[PDB]
């Protein structure tokens, strides 16, 4: 019996196939102050930042922080700290893909 | 298997 | 006492700072011949560019 | 110490 010939559909889906988008990366520094005035038990929000897709962030923070005047060296130990989340826009706005 | 025109649809 | 914190001035600074222009130099023979009749003693112009 | 915008200030 005969062999069968093949069929174009490989080479029609090839054709099909987009190019990837040339993007342009650069790497460069977004240094930021921030100054402020709280009390304790808070959640106090002292950074905010927006970020793309494909972004890459590498932070570091400095921080002076003064405590306004004690009376006498109270004997209890007293922590200061920060904490950085990332927050996708389509957790908090149900439209963020139809906007999209 | 690559990125298709318009869109994806397997 | 504690210890200062920086300020973004520098960052800032650097964030204002123009890319320098791509400017396509080339490398060219401008050749010309000039003819002329003149007199001794006075300046001629021969060569104007 | 590069070239700014708006021209040169000090």
């Amino acid at each position: 019996f005969g062999r069968k010939v093949p069929s174009n559909a490989k080479s029609q889906h090839n054709f099909s196939v987009i190019p990837s988008a040339n993007i342009q990366r650069s790497v460069f520094n977004r240094s930021s102050g921030y100054k402020t005035t709280f009390d304790a038990g808070y959640l106090i929000p002292v950074f905010l930042d927006e970020a793309l897709p494909g972004d890459t962030f590498h932070l570091k923070t400095s921080v002076l922080a003064r405590l306004s005047t004690p009376v006498v060296p109270f004997m209890d130990n007293l922590r200061l700290d920060i904490q950085y989340f990332s927050v996708p826009y389509r957790l908090v706005w149900d439209n963020w893909q139809k906007f999209n | 298997a690559r990125s298709m025109r318009g869109g994806i649809r397997l």
